[PDB]
This record gives structure tokens, sequence and C-alpha cells, in this order.
RNA sequence: ACCUCGAUGUCGGCUCGUCGCAUCCUGGGGCUGGAGCAGGUCCCAAGGGUUGGGCUGUUCGCCCAUUAAAGCGGCACGCGAGCUGGGUUUAGAACGUCGUGAGACAGUUCGGUCUCUAUCCGCCGCGCGCGUCAGAAGCUUGAGGAAACCUGUCCCUAGU
RNA sequence: GAUAACCGCUGAAAGCAUCUAAGCGGGAAACCUCUUCCAAGACCAGGCUUCUCACCCUCUAGGAGGGAUAAGGCCCCCCG
């Protein structure tokens, strides 16, 4: 029903079309993934599949985590995350210890990507929320770039909780929707995303079958 | 839909009925149908 | 009122019956008894219902 | 000196009440009276003296009039213009227990002792309950005649 | 009320079973069930008549007596014989046809219009200009009639659209 | 003239919004003196959006070119412990008028110091302590909050 | 999915008639989900596994105080 798989961004490039065009493509290394858990509604309250990825030496992994992996029946992995299903028909095909690779996706189908946006730092109001600066001339008095007025006076005499102003951006989960997959492989699990996805080089991204059009 | 607080049986055949606390007049003559509101 | 409702009578009816019976005991002692002797309340409510008239809605 | 409750002289009991076809106002008023404990002669307002009360079948509450569509339950999340509107019909369709919970919390004291009394009310929707281990005594609301 | 005083006759080839407040009708054309209002009671006269009774002379009983009587009469007569409503498709370039249980209407739209036929209703086309619907429940027959009629907006100028057998739409013309 | 003359800073512009619907478009309906398009009017509807310029300190207003529109209002005629002093609103000078005269003129014309290192509430983000009942690591379901919600043109049906 | 306005069906009070008071329904950028993020400090503080699951002393035997441990954590290092 709904497919998904984890991946890693290493670069971002372009590839050529059969319609003779050129399309930018994001390198996504969807390395091999192993099923470490199954979630059943009667025993837990929902249906989902938990996946682990990466290679970590057995001594760098925390001992309870290593024990949990041994109980699951697979060697230790780097990061762990789950994919949520919606019916037990898709649940029944997944079993503990099963291995998933990138060929499960067929080219021509939209995909959705989820990752952590870049760490931009504590930024000003105008850069963050796209405000407009005032004149840097005509007698400005050191308020060149700072927002200014916030609300009424003595009624309500406050700020309107939720007002858009200064704060740190980035370093949070961000999703991009309805993306081309241009080309997939079977050899070493490399998946291609036409466009630009959020995250970092050598960062963590998860790709899921598109909900919008699929 | 002539919406006005006062509604009357304009012709000899317009008919007044009651719906959801609003009384409206209906007639096969199209304009004679209105609600009071 | 709590004790009266436990003994299946209302506060107003209990007080009116008590006044009709002519008992001058005050709410301090009634409350201490309610904390203390449900036997005392059983006797008291019995007296109150005995002193209660036939019909409460009579024009009298 | 008058009587006041001591540390451990307080006693608790477990009551279970079915809510099938019972009027919301009457049921909730009786429940509030029971949780405050006005049924014991050892009532004292500065300490809790009531009993634990469990209500069953919160989705079977019956209310009179056309309020099934013309009564609204209001709350505001916090932002300006964040006022949101839902009806009793939608409330029982989505979370049946919320209506009884709100009705009872509305008549309990709105102080910290009141919300401490609120701590001891169990409200469920289904006909079963995992508190059969405490052998609650079934309770039927009755009126004294005079 | 006034009609409710008149008992509903029961034809011989119709079986009626009653259990408390729920009532059902058995006949050649099928089975149907309904529930009647609580305050009023209904009884089966031994001579083959339906007797409906109201307990008081109050508003609800007075209203519901006639409602129950006429509903039961309609139910029993529809179950014994049945119900047909026929329509006329007048206009130019207007085409109607039936395949299987579905109906396709070429009503001038750029896309074809398909309507799914509910359970317990039948459709039969005689001409591409007029067809008829046959069924057992006045509720479903009227529901289908209204649904079909509401495909086209009223046209008081050219008579374009759909209408029943005797339905008349007033004629009006503009000089401009 | 009831609060403020042991101080409630004033019009406009910039930035920043919020709320109501008596709605500008977009959405759904009733009627026509609605052949069709093209209309007029009334109802429901606040989800979203609602031009840029020339002129003047302007608000307003006139004009220029589109779009779907270039909404009405409330929020100390929103907002100077956020910014501007263009005018009103000091001290110069001058014009015209009034007054024999000092001076004045909701008449005009030129330039004329806008201070404050955030205590609390509030807010945008990030941290320390504590409990969730032996102690720890993961994955989480999720009540409950937030974000977003706009739209134009062309071709077929059919020049029927 | 339920609704505003609107359009219906069988229908009486009132032999008729009637979208409605019993009932059965269609019906929009509004409303509830569907999309995305936060989210068990949600005090009903939720759920499933994994890991160490016993060494004492003291006051006086009612409990309490102090020490010695594992899993794990922290410090510190190079850094992003
Ligand atoms: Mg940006
Ligand atoms: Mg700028
Ligand atoms: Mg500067
Ligand atoms: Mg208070
Ligand atoms: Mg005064
Ligand atoms: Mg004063
Ligand atoms: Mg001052
Ligand atoms: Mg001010
Ligand atoms: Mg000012
Ligand atoms: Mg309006
Ligand atoms: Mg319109
Ligand atoms: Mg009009
Ligand atoms: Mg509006
Ligand atoms: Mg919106
Ligand atoms: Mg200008
Ligand atoms: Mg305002
Ligand atoms: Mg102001
Ligand atoms: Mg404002
Ligand atoms: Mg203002
Ligand atoms: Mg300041
Ligand atoms: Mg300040
Ligand atoms: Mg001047
Ligand atoms: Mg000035
Ligand atoms: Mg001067
Ligand atoms: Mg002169
Ligand atoms: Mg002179
Ligand atoms: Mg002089
Ligand atoms: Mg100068
Ligand atoms: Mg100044
Ligand atoms: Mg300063
Ligand atoms: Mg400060
Ligand atoms: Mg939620
Ligand atoms: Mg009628
Ligand atoms: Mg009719
Ligand atoms: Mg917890
Ligand atoms: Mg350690
Ligand atoms: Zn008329």
């Amino acid at each position: 029903a709904r497919k998904g798989i984890l991946g890693t961004k290493l670069g971002m490039t372009q590839v050529f079309d059969e319609n003779n065009k050129v399309v930018p493509v994001t390198v996504v290394k969807a390395g091999p993934n192993v099923v470490t858990r199954i979630r059943t509604t009667e025993r837990d309250g929902y249906s989902a599949v938990q996946l682990a990825y990466g290679e970590i030496s057995p001594r760098k992994v925390i001992k309870p985590v290593a024990g949990q992996f041994a109980a699951a029946g697979v060697n230790p992995r780097r990061h762990v995350a789950e994919l949520r299903l919606d019916d037990e028909a898709a649940v029944a095909e997944y079993e503990v210890g099963q291995e998933l690779t990138a060929e499960i996706f067929s080219d021509g189908a939209y995909v959705d990507v989820t990752g952590t946006s870049k760490g931009k730092g504590f930024a000003g109001t105008m850069k963050r929320h796209g405000f407009r600066g005032q004149g840097a001339a005509h007698g400005a008095q050191a308020v060149h770039r700072r927002p200014g007025s916030i609300g009424g006076c003595a009624t309500p005499g406050r700020v309107f909780k939720g007002t858009r102003m200064s704060g740190r951006m980035g370093n949070d989960r961000v999703t991009t929707q309805n993306l081309k997959v241009h080309k997939v492989d079977a050899e070493n699990g490399v998946l291609l995303i036409k466009g630009a996805i959020p995250g970092r080089n050598g960062g963590l991204v998860v790709v899921r079958s598109a909900i919008k059009r699929g | 839909m002539k919406v006005n607080p006062s509604v009357k049986p304009i012709c000899d055949k317009c008919r007044v009925i009651r719906r959801h606390g609003r009384v409206m007049v209906i007639c096969s003559d199209p304009r004679h149908k209105q609600r009071q509101g | 009122n709590a004790a009266a409702r436990a003994n299946d009578i209302t506060y107003n009816r209990l007080i009116q019956g008590l006044k009709a019976a002519g008992v001058e005991v005050d709410r301090k002692n009634l409350a201490e008894l309610a904390v203390s002797d449900p036997a005392a309340f059983t006797a008291l409510v019995d007296v109150a219902r005995a002193a209660l008239p036939e019909d409460v809605n009579a024009p009298s | 000196p008058t009587y006041t409750p001591k540390a451990g002289d307080t006693t608790r009991s477990w009551y279970v009440i079915d809510a099938s076809d019972v009027v919301l106002g009457r049921l909730a008023s009786a429940a509030a009276t029971l949780l405050r404990g006005k049924h014991k002669p050892t009532f004292t307002p500065n300490v809790d003296g009531g009993d634990f009360v469990i209500v069953i079948n919160a989705d079977k509450i019956a209310v009179s009039g056309d309020k099934l569509t013309k009564k609204f339950a209001y709350r505001h999340s916090g932002y300006p213009g964040g006022l949101r509107k839902r009806t009793i019909g939608e409330l029982l369709e989505k979370h049946p227990t919320r209506v009884v919970e709100n009705a009872i919390i509305g008549m309990l004291p709105h102080n910290k002792l009141g919300r401490q009394i609120q701590k001891k009310l169990k409200v469920y929707a289904g006909p079963d309950h995992p508190h059969a281990a405490q052998q609650p005594i079934p309770f039927e609301i009755k009126q004294v005649a005079q | 009320s006034r009609i409710g005083k008149q008992p509903v006759p029961v034809p011989s080839g119709v079986d009626v079973t009653i259990n408390g407040q729920n009532l059902s009708v058995k006949g050649p054309k099928g089975t149907l069930t309904l529930d009647v209002a609580e305050p009023i009671s209904v009884s089966r006269a031994e001579d083959g008549a339906i007797v409906v009774t109201r307990p008081d002379d109050e508003r609800r009983s007075r209203s519901l007596h006639g409602l129950s009587r006429t509903l039961i009469a309609n139910l029993v007569t529809g179950v014994t014989e049945g119900y047909t409503q026929k329509m006329e498709i007048f206009g130019v370039g207007y085409r109607v046809q039936l395949k299987g249980q579905n109906l396709e209407f070429a009503l001038g739209y750029s896309h074809p219009v398909l309507i799914e036929a509910p359970e317990g209703i039948t459709f039969a086309v005689e001409s591409p200009t007029k067809f008829s619907v046959s069924g057992i429940d006045k509720q479903k027959v009227g529901q289908i009639s209204a649904v079909i009629r509401r495909l086209r907006r009223p046209d008081p100028y050219k008579g374009k659209g759909v209408r029943y057998e005797g339905e008349q739409i007033r004629r009006k013309v503009g000089k401009t």
C-alpha cells in the first residue's frame, strides 16, 4: 500500500531527460534497511514498521541498544526510525528481520522527502519572516533594520501571542512534497530526486511514497 | 427571495406556511414566494 | 442536612418536626451527635416524623 | 470545640453509576454532590470527604430540548482570533467523555481543593471498566420524599 | 385525523405482521418495514382493515394519526400493485439511454452524466425522448425523480430540461 | 465636563499586524421588463487576497495604466521607551490686513535639539531543577496547539 | 461527514392542498477530518521490548542516616 525507506544525502546534481531536457537531481543514498520491529494494533494500539540503518562498531553502540538489536535478530545500526502503515494488509508482508533496498520504488512515481533543515543561526526579523527594511537614509536614527511597532496601546495592551518576530530558524524537521524520482538502481541502493530537498551533505533524509497524488 | 419582515398573501392564491420558526409564503407565481427574515 | 438525608429526611422537614415536638437542642449538639451517635439521630428522626402532621399541604 | 477530620479518619468508597438515558444535569449534580461528600455527616469544606465515582456509558447521555444542535461548547486556544466552535452532537461523536467531564468540573469548586476533588472521578464511554478489582457498589440516584 | 377515522382496507393477497410498535408488509412485490410513533397504537381489524388509534386529543396524536394511516395505506397499496413515474426529455441534442442498471444522459454537457441506481428501483426506457421509472417505495421513487429533475436548471424560455408527465412551466419571451 | 494640568506626546508617512461583516472578487442559491452572452437586485458566506505611480505635509481627492478586486470600519482618528519632523506647535524675519502705538491674524512664505543601558507582565527562541513509584536506552500512539487555504489565459466539445 | 441559503418525496391536522410537525434527502473557498510541523509538564503525566535485578555499616530493631556497585550518565579532548 504505502512504501517508504530511509536515505542519506551526499550531493546534488543534474541528469538528462528522455524528452531531451535537463533536470537537477538530488543525490540520495538509500542504503540497505532492515526491519527491526513490527507493530500490531491488538498488542500495541496501531500498525507500523520500525527500521534501522547505518554501520556502527559493536562497542560504540549503547549496551541496551545492542541488546535490543540482538533480540531483533540483526546487527547494530546507526540511527533508528519507523514508518507508519494504515492497514494490516501492508503489515502482513513485513516480518522481523526483513531487509529492504531501493528497488521497491518504480520510476515515474512522486515521492515525499523529510529531513532536518540547515542550521541558520539566530537571525533577525527581516531575514527570518521576510519583513521590509526602512530607509537607510532620510534621517534614520539607528532603526535601520529592526522591525518596530507590535500592536495597540492600552487595548489590549499586549503583543498578540503568536506574533511573527525574531528567533532562531532552521534545525527542525521540514518536508518537501511531490518530487520526481528520475532513476533508481539495484546494485548499491542509490535513489535520485529531481529538485532540491532539505537537509545537509552527509545528512539524514527519509523518503516516503507521495500522499498528495498517489 | 424578497426578504422583509412583513409578508402578505399578495394574490388570492399565495399561501403562508411555517418552517424552522421562519414563516414564508409560497405561490406558483415566482415572485410571490418570499421569506420573512 | 447530610445526616438528615442519610436518615431519609430533608433538613427543613427535620427542623419543622423538631420545633413541633418542642425540642430546644441546637445545631451544635445536633452536629456533634451526627459525628457521634447515629442512634441519637435515629431516635430524633423518629420523633420528628411522629410529630409531623398528616398532610403538609393543608391550609392550616 | 466542633469536630474536624483527622489525618487518617477520612475513608473512601467506590461507586459505579450507569448513565444510560439519564438526564445530564441531574446525573452531574448528583455526581458532584457525591464527590464533595455532602452525603456523609463528616463533611468539612477544607478537606476532601467524598467518594470515588465511576460513570459508565458516557455516550448514552440524554438531554432535553433541541440542544443536540443548538448548544455549543466553547474554548479558545490562546492566539487572537483562535476561538473555535463545536456542538454537543459533534462532541459526543468525537470524544463522548468530554461532555460529562466538563459538566462535572463546572459544578465542583473552582479552587485547588476543587480540582483535587476532580482528581478522583473516573469517566469512561464503554460498558466495561478495568476497575472491577475494587468492587464498586452500584449507585442509583433517588429522591427523598417529604 | 379525519382520514385516520377511516380504516385502511387490506387486500386478500397481502400478508401483514405486527410485533409491538414495528410493522412489516408482505406482498408479491416485496417486503417493507416501518416504525410508528410511540404515543399512538395501531390494531388489525378482524374484517381485513387497519385501525390506527390515538390515546388523547392533543396535538401530536391528532397529527400522527392521519400520518400513520396514510403511510400504511400507501405502503400496502404500493406493495400490492406498485408505482410508475415517467419523464419526458424535451430539447435538441438531448439523448438518454440505459445500460445495465445505470443510466446515461446526453444533456448537452461536454462530459457524459452517469447516475447509479439505488436498490429496489427499476428503470425502463421506451424512446430516447421519454422513459419511465418503476418501484415499490414512494420515498425512493420520489428521490430518484427529484435527483433526475435537478440535473438541469429551470428554463422558462425554451423549455430545455426535464419534467414529469403533467408538469407545466410558464412561457415567457424577451424582445431584446 | 466624570477620569488624566506634582505631564494621557499631536496629524501624516515607513515597518508591524489583529478583529467584525453592513462583502470587492473568488463560492452556492431566488426573481426579472434574465432569446444567448452580457446584466440588475436579494440571501448565505470572513477561508484567502485586495495595484503601482504623478500632484500636494497631507487624510481625502483628481489624473495615468492593469488585474479579480484595488472593501468598509474598530483597535488612545492601531502603533514616536520602533523610526521621520513635511504642517499644526515657542524664540527671527517679511509680505497683506487690523491697531496712531507695543502686538496680533485656524492668512501666507525660510530654517528651526524627538532623551531613556528592560524591573515585571506579555512575546519570540534556547537552558538548569524536580515527578511521573527499583534504576536506565530507544521507538512511539496520541488528546491537545500551529502552519497553509490565491488565482488568469488558450484549444476541443461547437460556431453546435 | 454533518451544515447556511435553496430545491424535493409521502404526507395530515383542515376528506383537498402543503419540503415537515413523524420521517427519508440532495446542497458552498464556511465547519470536522484529509496535507505539513509542535506535541505524554496531556498531573488519567500514556504503551513495547532490551540491560544491572543484590554488598554492607550505623543509630536501635519502627524506620531513618552513611558507605561500597552495575547498566547508564557526567566531567574532560578534538571538532561539526
Ligand atoms: Mg526565506
Ligand atoms: Mg529593507
Ligand atoms: Mg545609521
Ligand atoms: Mg480564581
Ligand atoms: Mg469635570
Ligand atoms: Mg479624578
Ligand atoms: Mg512632562
Ligand atoms: Mg503615545
Ligand atoms: Mg502627535
Ligand atoms: Mg451577511
Ligand atoms: Mg455570485
Ligand atoms: Mg439582479
Ligand atoms: Mg466576506
Ligand atoms: Mg483559511
Ligand atoms: Mg507622492
Ligand atoms: Mg482595529
Ligand atoms: Mg494614534
Ligand atoms: Mg491598526
Ligand atoms: Mg486608527
Ligand atoms: Mg526603547
Ligand atoms: Mg517599555
Ligand atoms: Mg510655521
Ligand atoms: Mg511645527
Ligand atoms: Mg517672531
Ligand atoms: Mg498698508
Ligand atoms: Mg489710528
Ligand atoms: Mg510701536
Ligand atoms: Mg535654515
Ligand atoms: Mg523631541
Ligand atoms: Mg538617550
Ligand atoms: Mg529591566
Ligand atoms: Mg489532535
Ligand atoms: Mg397538505
Ligand atoms: Mg405540493
Ligand atoms: Mg509520564
Ligand atoms: Mg556509566
Ligand atoms: Zn400569488
